[PDB]
């Protein structure tokens, strides 16, 4: 009688295991995202106490992982780089981020602007096409 | 060449659907068909037509000349790319791929047109290519492709004013909005009738005038009719050339109800004959009747039914079965009495009928997101 | 009725934003 | 021509006059939102139905 | 259809009806599933030669319909005709209720045996120790060690 | 025909039986429509004389019109059946919506902020 | 997927509602009025 | 010989290639991952099994010269399939019978030779404890017998193959079904074989044995295991009870298994239809049009002529029993041109108020509705037609004689036109009175339904529903938050360097 | 063994039952504490505040401004600012030491 009596307890219980465990797995991750939001939110008041980062301007690089950087208001500095930045990735005439306490090279911002694009932006020629040419076809 | 091209499809309609009418359409459709290199668009129009057994040399001479134009494109491309202009291959077939658009089917059009779209850096050719796509999508009623190049057109109407490319475009939105049953948008796109022009597709400007009056007489109420179409000199002088239509409009505005049926069966009968109206002539005059019933019947409260036969249009039992089918149709706000022979009306508040359309659209969109909610998550 | 009607469409749009997130994450991540 | 509104009697010539400004502003402004969101769900076909 | 002749008031057509309640108790089992429950009428009646077989087939039809306690009580009062067989897919049904209600009653009887104890219906423990003797005689004692805990005896 | 208001055709069928007697069945049918007409007098009608509703069933002048005229209203009068078409008391209930809607609005608030 | 056993084997709707009220009610009104000018 | 000798040799070459990848990998994972591993987590061999149904539904058509399905059965029946030392040679035995088909002639299974393709479950170390192997590998030759059905000396071969399948089925019904999906996988395999069983062994034979046998198979369901036998064994219970006339409909009311609990959008989907026609024949009181609609909206992208034509018919049959009617032919796919004529022609007359126009439909297509058997429900629509008439005229005319309304409704009798209209008040289709002395029927002007507290109820039906679809769009979308597991604070070494630089600023 | 296969298997149903109630408690507790920390960050705003001008952002939630002292900086944000109130030439608030968006 242990076959048709005792084994029937096992086929029953496992069905409650399989979905209450699943509801648990959903529920604890449902905690976990909110917990990461909480500690991530608390960390910022400590992290925002950090000082800012300078912006600079790479003239050109030289030997032994160093560059030549001149801030607009101040003077040119010979600084090093951080380990996550490549020399060939450092282009001449490019802006950077710069930490202030040791002037370690931080990141690589945008791409500034080509001195010619600024020039034509100043001049503003009235851009044109063939479709606004009135009867000058032999000159074309 | 697509500028006379709409009359062809209109005459395909005129050949096909009026079944008695099958002689002169296959005359003049042939007159334009087996000349000017038309090859593809008439094999199933030939199925609807007779055998026309010896068409074979007629095919071969015209696919022969088509082969001549094709091979001289093929003579054009290599000297075109040899000494290069503005990519003179696609500068050649930006003129002759429209020849291939008329003559060949839509594919040799479309890959050459989406091809040549990337050449002309100014919109002054791009938007004309888009107009060509609008016209062939109108021909094959490419109802999704028109939705593309309408907006893709409109994206190029900003820079510049280009009102010969915007007011011109409003004609296309008007003809599509009258292809579909969108009348209050159709007259609204037919607002101007001034910048509209001696076009290729309505070579009579007055045919456009008939179209905008036929849609406007539904689309707007009396306040507008008693300002806009009655005092427009530019709209007045062209219906001054029309004996029937000038009578047809003024019979409604001047409260001439009995002759309004007489002209109404004329306009509805021609609309029954008409291509690109013929989908909705049965919707048109059933609205015109209940609108005319609204105009006369919303003046009085105690108007009898036996006044309307001699005063309005003959047939008392016709007025009986007509009016009922409309009170029964849930419009035409009155309540007819029978065994004392009087018609009584009411006034409804704008709270129940305004509610009704909201439960229509609410249940419709509930069906919509209900269905998509069934679609996602298996 | 209008406000509750729009709220469901909002949450459904978030569900699409979730599907796109997990699918293009299963084959890419593995 | 709706510059005046009311009714006109034929039995003895009586103009029953009546007016109220109905609530126009609510239901149609709520209604055009619905036909916006219809097009929204039509765009949701173009990022959900074809996509996944 | 044979349920229609339950108004005879002759104590042989009830017996002729319960001739047809054990072999055809799967097709119009669905018919007399909820409609007629006059088992307890003749079962509590002074009419004998029925009340013996009827609580068996009531313990059949009330079983599948969630009335596990109804088939348990008529399983108790059904008689010698009930427990005469253990060669079906039904002894498994009745021991999983009777041993269950037995020992879950016997946890309360493990709390308070003194007073308000069990009115055992003479097989409510009889198949407990009887099926227990089946577990002894079937050579298994890793289970006979177990139910001996489970009975709280 | 019993589904719609076909009555006279039903009492034609009553008798117009082609099959056999069916008498015990058409007498139950003779009744279960007697209370149906006996309810059909109770709609908003005018003064019915002692002939019209007297002859709608199948009687000339027994006291069966006294059985129904004393059973229900439309009482025996001066050639008169009385219309107590009142239908007055039941409207103008705000309080029962002010309880049921007091349930339903809370039921809105439950599945609106309380997480489920 | 989609096994689906066999036990058995706009442009269209506003015209269909015109067919709903107006499936077949006089079709070509052109002469009935002129047949009611002398009767009515 | 050249055309058959060039076109006939690639057929074996193709399909054997794809069949060494569908059910050879299913042979590896369905037996090696469900008989030995869990399959509730990984049951993809069941939808893969659906794929190896849908390939073979449309795969075989011909009587199989070149032995391209008829040579599979000498190949695929020598299967011990016990373990890798006995199946690593079976992988060679998928190649050796290609040399038997191509080099030699195999055994041509043409209506005579299936019995030496059946008696394999005893020899070659074939067993039955691997009923993942013997049920799938029972069905896979049990199918193509009955797939064509080729009604010519294929009913007893089918039948005895179903008897071996019944032996495997008894081993499932009694023999150690615990936690292996031995029962659960063979509820899909049992379920599918109930249909070929039910295509050749229902209408030809006497399904009524499988009624009580089906009470046994359903009887062992819901006790040991509680899914997928709860599903199939109830529609499969239903499909001839509907076809016949058993009382199980109130049985299906008192049934516990009316839920099979998320039955996989096929049995769960059609189940709502099969219980929809229940209350159709037991007098739709608008209760089941929501579950007819639900059965329609739960159906896949297959076709409409399978059953979606039939639910599209009956679904607004019952709405014609109510009185409301939508437009039906508005999606002219593979059915909204073919099967609609008599039916849209019927509801065309129902939307009118005409009495004998309904007869002009019913004589015209009575036999077509008898081809569907809906005729006993079509016959009662005259009540609804006259409700449409009395609602139409009672809405249209205010003060109308009863001596006009029977004449317009062609009722031929004013004397009971008092009585139809009288019931139309007595039920609630119209309110006001009748001057029976005079003859005119007056109707009051009932306006202002807005302040009549009702469209609040029309709201409140839908407010709760839209909150429910919002909340279900919350419940079935919180899955995403997974995989990714670390949200670092900032760092460790950068925290130490921040302590050093802050220590230098403090020293400064 | 066979007997432990049910005792130890209901044992983890008793043991398993607690945790869903537990995370049911944490599900509200992290909300009610998250509101407490939610306001907690804005002490940095306070009073002694200097003014720069927003230029552009590198990425999500880190940007580049120009101080009215004259020099430009690579600065951090504060989280609760609606980013759609920034546009181009925004006048922003900078902390007088940490030099970040306020």
């Amino acid at each position: 009688g242990l076959r048709q009596y005792y084994l029937s307890k096992i086929e029953e219980l496992q069905l409650i295991v399989n979905d209450k465990s699943q509801n648990l797995r959903r529920l604890q991750a449902q905690r976990n995202e909110l917990n990461a939001k909480v500690r991530l939110l608390r960390e910022e008041l400590q992290l925002l106490q950090e000082q800012g980062s300078y912006v600079g301007e790479v003239v050109r690089a030289m030997d032994k992982k160093k560059v030549l950087v001149k801030v607009h208001p101040e003077g040119k500095f010979v600084v090093d780089v951080d380990k996550n930045i490549d020399i060939n990735d450092v282009t001449p005439n490019c802006r950077v981020a710069l930490r202030n306490d040791s002037y370690t090279l931080h990141k690589i911002l945008p791409n500034k602007v080509d001195p010619l694009v600024s020039l034509m932006m100043v001049e503003k020629v009235p851009d044109s096409t063939y479709e606004m040419i009135g009867g000058l076809d032999k000159q074309i | 060449p697509k500028n006379p091209d709409l009359r062809i499809a209109q005459l395909r309609f005129l050949l096909s659907l009026p079944e008695h009418r099958g002689d002169a359409a296959v005359r003049d459709e042939l007159m334009a068909a087996v000349r000017d290199n038309n090859m593809a668009p008439y094999y199933e129009a030939l199925c609807k037509s007779l055998d026309w057994q010896i068409d074979v040399d007629l095919l071969n001479k015209m696919k022969k000349a088509n082969e001549d134009e094709l091979k001289r494109l093929d003579e054009e491309l290599e000297d075109a790319e040899k000494n290069l202009g503005e990519s003179e291959i696609r500068d050649a077939m930006m003129a002759k791929a429209e020849y291939l658009c008329r003559i060949g089917d839509k594919e040799g059009a479309l890959t050459a047109f989406r091809k040549t779209y990337d050449k002309t850096v100014a919109l002054g050719h791009r938007l004309d290519i888009v107009f060509y796509l609008l016209r062939i999508g109108l021909f094959y009623m490419d109802n999704d492709l028109i939705t593309r190049n309408t907006e893709k057109a409109k994206s190029l109407i900003e820079e510049g004013g280009d009102w010969d490319r915007r007011n011109r475009l409003k004609v296309y939105q008007g003809l599509y909005c009258v292809a579909i049953r969108d009348f209050k948008q159709a007259a609204e796109l037919f607002l101007d009738t001034v910048s509209t022009f001696t076009s290729y597709e309505l070579m009579d400007y007055k045919t456009f005038v008939t179209y905008t009056v036929y849609v406007s007489m539904i689309a707007l109420e009396r306040p507008d009719l008693r300002e806009k179409v009655i005092k427009g000199a530019e709209i007045l002088e062209v219906l001054h050339s029309l004996p029937a239509v000038r009578q047809y409009l003024f019979s409604l505005y001047e409260c001439r109800y009995s002759v309004f049926f007489q002209s109404l069966a004329v306009v509805e009968q021609e609309m029954k004959k008409d291509w690109l109206f013929a989908p909705h002539y049965r919707y048109y005059v059933r609205e015109m009747r209940i609108h005319a019933y609204s105009q006369l019947l919303e003046s009085y409260r105690s108007l009898t039914l036996g006044y309307m036969a001699e005063a309005f249009g003959v047939g008392v039992e016709f007025i009986d079965q007509e009016l009922s089918r409309f009170i029964a149709a849930g419009r035409l706000h009155c309540k007819i009495d029978k065994v004392n022979e009087i018609v009584e009306t009411n006034r409804p508040d704008s709270k129940n009928w305004q509610y009704q359309e909201t439960i229509k659209k609410g249940d419709l969109l509930l069906n919509r997101v209900q269905k998509l909610s069934r679609v996602i998550n298996m | 009725y209008l406000a509750s009607l729009i709220r469901s469409v909002v949450a459904l749009h978030n569900l699409i934003n979730n599907k796109i997130a997990n699918r293009d994450a299963e084959k890419k991540e593995g | 021509d709706k510059k005046f509104h009311g009714i006109l009697d034929q039995g003895e010539g009586v103009l029953i006059i009546f007016d109220e400004p109905p609530v126009d502003k609510t239901y149609e402004a709520a209604l055009e939102t619905i036909q916006n969101m219809s097009k929204v769900v039509d765009s949701l076909y173009n990022k959900a139905k074809k996509l996944t | 259809g044979i349920i229609s002749l339950l108004d005879e008031d002759e104590p042989q057509l009830k017996e002729f009806a319960l001739h047809k309640l054990n072999a055809v108790v799967n097709d119009f089992w669905a018919e007399i599933s909820e409609s007629v429950d006059k088992i307890e009428v003749l079962y509590e009646d002074e009419g004998f030669r029925s009340r013996q077989f009827a609580a068996l087939v009531a313990s059949k039809v009330f079983y599948h319909l969630g009335a596990f306690e109804e088939s348990l009580n008529y399983a108790l009062g059904a008689g010698d005709l009930f427990n005469v067989n253990d060669n079906s897919e039904y002894v498994e049904t009745i021991i999983a209720k009777c041993i269950d209600h037995y020992t879950k009653q016997c946890v309360e009887n493990a709390d308070l045996p003194e007073g308000e104890k069990k009115p055992i219906d003479q097989r409510l423990e009889g198949i407990v120790n009887k099926m227990f003797q089946r577990c002894l005689d079937d050579h298994k004692y890793k289970q006979a060690i177990g139910i001996a805990l489970e009975t709280r005896r | 025909y019993l589904m719609e208001g076909s009555y006279n055709k039903v009492f034609l069928a009553k008798g117009n039986i082609p099959a056999e007697s069916y008498t015990f069945f058409i007498d139950i049918l003779l009744d279960t429509i007697r209370d149906e007409i006996a309810g059909c007098i109770e709609k908003a009608y005018e003064k019915i004389l002692f002939t019209e509703a007297t002859r709608i069933l199948f009687f000339n002048t027994p006291k069966k019109m006294t059985d129904y005229a004393k059973k229900r209203g439309w009482v025996l009068g001066p050639n008169n059946y009385y219309s107590f078409a009142s239908q007055q008391q039941k409207p103008e209930d705000t309080t029962i919506p002010s309880t049921e809607l007091a349930k339903q609005v809370i039921e809105y608030a439950r599945q609106l902020e309380m997480i489920v | 997927m989609s096994e689906k056993k066999q036990p058995v084997d706009e442009d269209n709707w506003d015209d269909d509602n015109v067919e709903d009220d107006f499936s077949n009610q006089l079709r070509a009104e052109l002469e009935k009025h002129g047949y009611k000018m002398e009767t009515s | 010989p050249p055309g058959g000798g060039e076109q006939e040799p690639p057929p074996p070459p193709a399909p054997q290639d794809v069949e060494m990848k569908e059910e050879a990998a299913t042979g590896g994972g369905s037996t090696g991952e469900a008989d030995g591993k869990t399959a509730a987590a990984a049951a993809e061999h069941s939808q893969r099994e659906l794929d190896t149904v849908t390939l073979e539904d449309i795969k075989e058509h011909v009587k199989q010269l070149e032995k391209a399905v008829s040579g599979k059965e000498p190949r695929f029946v020598l299967r011990a399939l016990r373990m890798l030392p006995s199946t690593s040679r079976r992988l060679n035995h998928y190649v050796l019978y290609k040399a038997v088909q191509g080099f030699f002639t195999s055994n041509n299974a043409t209506r005579d030779f299936l019995l030496p393709f059946l008696e394999e479950p005893m020899d070659t170390e074939a067993d039955l404890q691997f009923r993942p192997r013997t049920g799938k590998a029972a069905s896979t030759p049990l199918l193509p017998e009955v797939e064509a059905y080729l009604q010519l000396l294929v009913v007893i071969f089918m039948m005895n193959s179903k008897r071996y399948k019944e032996a495997q089925k008894i081993s499932d019904d009694l023999m150690q079904k615990i936690s292996t999906q031995n029962r659960r996988a063979l509820d899909l395999v049992a379920a599918k074989c109930y249909y070929y069983h039910a295509r050749v062994y229902e209408f030809l034979d006497k399904l009524d044995v499988v009624r009580s046998f089906l009470h046994a198979r359903l009887r062992t369901a819901t006790l040991r295991h509680d899914a997928d036998g709860q599903a199939t064994l109830l529609n499969l219970l239903l499909r001839n009870y509907l076809h016949y006339s058993l009382y199980d409909q109130a049985e299906k009311l008192v049934s516990k298994s009316v839920f099979p609990e998320q039955a996989n959008n096929n049995e769960w989907a059609r189940y709502l239809y099969y219980t929809g026609r229940i209350k159709a024949i037991q007098l739709e009181y608008s209760e089941a049009r929501r579950t007819m609609t639900n059965a329609l909206r739960k159906a896949p992208q297959h076709t409409a002529v399978g059953f979606k034509q039939t639910v599209h018919k009956l679904l607004i049959v019952v709405e014609l029993l109510l009185g409301e009617i939508p437009d039906r032919l508005q999606f002219r796919q593979p059915s909204l041109k073919r099967s609609l004529m008599p039916y849209f022609l019927l509801t065309q007359a129902v939307r009118t108020g005409n009495l004998a126009k309904f007869n002009q439909v019913l004589d015209q297509f009575g036999e077509k509705f008898q081809a569907d058997g809906t005729y006993t429900l079509i016959i009662r629509l005259r009540h609804n037609v006259i409700k449409t008439g009395v609602r139409m005229i009672s809405l249209s005319y205010s003060r109308i004689s009863l001596a006009d309304i029977a004449q317009k409704l062609q009722l031929d009798s004013p004397e009971d036109a008092e009585f139809i209209v009288a019931k139309a008040i007595r039920d609630g289709v119209i309110e006001a009175s009748i001057n029976h002395e005079k003859g005119y029927v007056q109707s009051k002007e009932m306006i202002d339904i807005y302040s009549t507290r009702e469209p609040q109820l029309a709201f409140h039906q839908r407010i709760s529903f839209c909150l429910d679809i919002h909340n279900m769009s919350v419940k079935a979308m919180r899955f995403p938050p997974k995989s990714y597991n670390k949200d670092l604070e900032s760092a460790e070494e950068r925290r130490e360097r921040e302590q050093q630089d802050l220590e230098f600023a403090k020293e400064m | 063994d066979l007997y432990s296969r049910y005792k130890k298997l209901q044992q983890e149903l008793e043991f398993l039952e607690v945790q869903e109630e537990y995370i049911k408690d944490e599900q509200k507790n992290l909300k009610k504490e998250f509101l407490h920390a939610q306001e907690e960050v804005k002490r940095i705003q306070s009073i002694p505040l200097v003014i720069g001008q927003f230029l552009e952002a590198v990425d999500q939630n880190t940007a580049i401004v120009g101080s009215t002292t004259g020099s430009n900086y690579y600065v951090r944000i504060l989280s609760t600012i609606d980013r759609e109130l920034l546009k181009p030439n925004a006048s922003v608030a900078l902390h007088k030491h940490s030099n970040a968006l306020v």
